[PDB]
Order: C-alpha cells, then structure tokens, then sequence
C-alpha cells in the first residue's frame, strides 16, 4: 500500500493485557507489515457528506486510494487491558502529516479520531509513527459485543455494515497521500489475522 | 444505534435495520471473498 510520495509500512490493532508489572500479553486483531475494485460499488458504506469519499476520489490521485479487506482475529479472552493501534508511514520527502480515522456504521460517521504527527529522519527516509494510539470507547464496546455473539457468522453479518476510513493528509498542501477504506470479516484461519489489498477506481 | 445491528442477527423476527445490498451480491472481484 502506497504511492511514490507516501508508503504505509505498518498498521496494527491490538489488545495488551498486563499480568504482573513485568509480563504483558499482546494480541493482534489485524496487522499489515489482487484485482481492482470499483469505488462506486462501496460509496454507500462510507460517509458521502461534506468531505466524503466521493469527493476525495475526485480530488486525486487515483493511485493513492485503496480498499483493504481484513479478516480480524477475535480469538482472545478479555483489569489492566489496553486497546491500541500502531501505524507507520515512510516518505522520501519531509512533511507535516495529518491522519484521519473515521469509525463508520451503516455509512454514517460515528467517531472521528484526528492526529497530527511530524517526521523523524531514519536511514535516508522520513518516518511517521503513531505508537499505542488509544482505541476510543465505542470501539472497545464494539469489540466486546462482537465477542458476546455466540457464532462466528453472526459476527460477519454485523461487520457487513461497519467500516473504517483512514485518510493521510499533507497539512500544508491539503493533499491526500494515502486513503484506506477498510472492510471487515472475522478470520476462519488457524494462521490468524489476514488482509487483502485492492486499489479503488472508477 | 449499536444494539439494533446486533439484535438484527440474534433475532430475525423483530429485526429493525436499513435494508442494503449484501456485499456478496455486488460487482466485486472473486478474490474479494476468498480468504
Ligand atoms: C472485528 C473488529 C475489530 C476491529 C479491528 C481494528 C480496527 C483498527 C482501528 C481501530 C479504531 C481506532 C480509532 C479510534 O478508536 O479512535
């Protein structure tokens, strides 16, 4: 995932549980680090209001827009629990980056989490890193209710209407370097969490 | 709301949710549903 202007290096959602002050269990729900998808086929699942996905895909560039399908690993128990998200982007040029994460239900924006972060020079590149960004309480409550569900096909039916929109902006220009439209299922695999990357078009 | 989404899948009878086109019935790649 990425252009020649900004590449996504790592994405990770996790639950961290502290046993004793020296022992920590970490469980990954989804982690990062195929054929194209018609973006019109999915406009209904993301906000289309002022600054919605329809607007942003016109704005360009069309090579920067991606649909990610996650198979989430919900196989964990649930004190000292921390719900987090880690992300990392690498660029060849320095920038003041803005990151937008929208949690959406039935296409309606439920919560926006907006974050501003600067680069640090590393190995001839410019790295942007959000470390242990707290999941908002809606998300924690959402994960919990998926877990109370008896069957791992009920989870899928519910997740059909839940999406995450991730947008990375150059705060000075107002240019979009990365957009990720995230769709969701629960993993059936013994290998755990998985993902498909498709670019959006049309 | 939140629970309405969940209640829908738990109890089909009293389901109160906006009807939408299932993902599996849209114009999407074959590899989109293959894990
Ligand atoms: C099956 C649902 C599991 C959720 C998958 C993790 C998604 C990663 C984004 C988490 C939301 C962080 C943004 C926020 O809470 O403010």
């Amino acid at each position: 995932i990425g252009t020649t202007k900004l590449r996504l290096v790592e994405f990770s959602a996790f639950l961290e549980q502290q046993r004793d002050p020296d022992s920590y269990n970490k469980h990954l729900f989804v982690h990062i680090g195929l054929e194209s998808v018609d973006i019109r086929q999915i406009y209904d699942k993301f906000p289309e209001k002022k600054g919605g996905l329809k607007e942003l895909f016109g704005k360009g560039p069309q090579n920067a827009f991606f649909l990610v399908k996650f198979w989430a690993d919900l196989n964990c128990n649930i004190a000292g629990a921390f719900y987090g998200v880690t992300s990392q982007y690498e660029s060849s040029e320095n920038m003041t980056v803005t990151c937008s994460t929208k949690v959406c239900s039935f296409g309606k924006q439920v919560v926006e989490k907006v974050e501003t972060e600067y680069a640090r020079f590393e190995n001839g590149r410019f790295v942007y890193r959000i470390n242990r960004s707290p999941m908002c309480e809606y998300m924690i409550n959402f994960i919990h209710k998926l877990k109370h569900l008896p069957e791992k096909y009920m989870m899928n039916s519910v997740l059909e209407n839940f999406t995450i929109l991730l947008v990375v902006t150059n705060r000075d220009t107002q240019e979009t370097l990365l957009c990720m439209a995230c769709v969701f299922e629960v993993s059936n695999s013994e290998h755990g969490a998985q993902h498909h990357i498709h670019r959006l078009v049309k | 709301d939140l629970e309405a989404l969940f209640n829908a899948v738990m109890n089909p009878k009293t389901a109160n949710v906006p009807q939408t086109v299932p993902m599996r019935l849209r114009k999407l790649p074959d590899s989109f549903f293959k894990p």
